[PDB]
C-alpha cells in the first residue's frame, strides 16, 4: 500500500488543503505583519503537523481495513498453516490439493474496495488503492486455490 | 475547509 | 520530476 504513494498527488492534496484553509504564505504574513520568524514558523510547522497527523491516522485506517479480509482465512479453511506445520512435524511431506477457482476472499475484496469512501475523499489513496489492486487480487486467489490436504 | 480523515 | 522507485 504504501509504495504506491508518488509525491505529485500528495503535494497536489496538500495545496488543496492550503487552499481550503486560506492560509497561504502570502495572506498569512500579510496579516502577521511582523518580524517574529520563530512564532511564525513554528505556526506554519503546527498547520502542516495537524495534516500531516491526520494523514497518517487515515493511512493506518485504510491499510487495516485492507488486512482484516485476509487474517481470518490464514489458519482455517483453505491453505491452513498449523495443518502445514504438524504436517512437516509428523512426517515431512505436505500433500496439496488446487483448484483455479473464486472464493470468500476474493468477494470479501470486491465488496470491500469498490465503495469505500476513503478513495473518493483522497486522490494518493485511490491511486495507491487502484495502482496496487491487481497484486492484492492475485494474493487472494492465492490464498483461495490450495488447501492441504485432512 | 477539509482534513482527510472527515466525512 | 521523476523519482528512482516511482512508476
Amino acid at each position: 500500500l504504501l509504495n504506491a504513494t508518488t509525491y505529485r498527488d500528495l503535494e497536489a492534496d496538500w495545496l488543496g488543503h492550503v487552499a481550503a484553509r486560506g492560509l497561504q504564505p502570502q495572506r498569512l504574513v500579510r496579516r502577521y505583519r511582523n518580524a517574529r520568524e520563530a512564532d511564525i514558523a513554528g505556526v506554519a510547522e503546527r498547520v502542516f503537523d495537524t495534516w500531516r497527523n491526520t494523514l497518517r491516522t487515515t493511512l493506518l485506517d485504510f491499510a487495516h481495513g485492507l488486512v482484516a479480509c485476509f487474517a481470518p482465512g490464514g489458519p482455517s479453511g483453505p491453505s491452513s498453516f498449523p495443518k502445514y506445520i504438524d504436517w512437516l512435524t509428523c512426517l515431512g511431506l505436505v500433500p496439496i490439493l488446487r483448484k483455479r477457482q473464486e472464493g470468500g476472499v476474493t468477494q470479501g475484496l470486491r465488496a470491500f474496495l469498490k465503495q469505500h469512501p476513503l478513495t473518493r475523499q483522497l486522490a494518493t489513496v485511490a491511486e495507491a488503492a487502484e495502482r496496487a489492486g491487481p497484486g492484492f487480487f492475485e494474493l487472494a486467489l492465492a490464498f483461495d486455490s490450495t488447501r492441504v490436504a485432512d | 475547509p477539509y482534513y482527510p480523515g472527515e466525512a
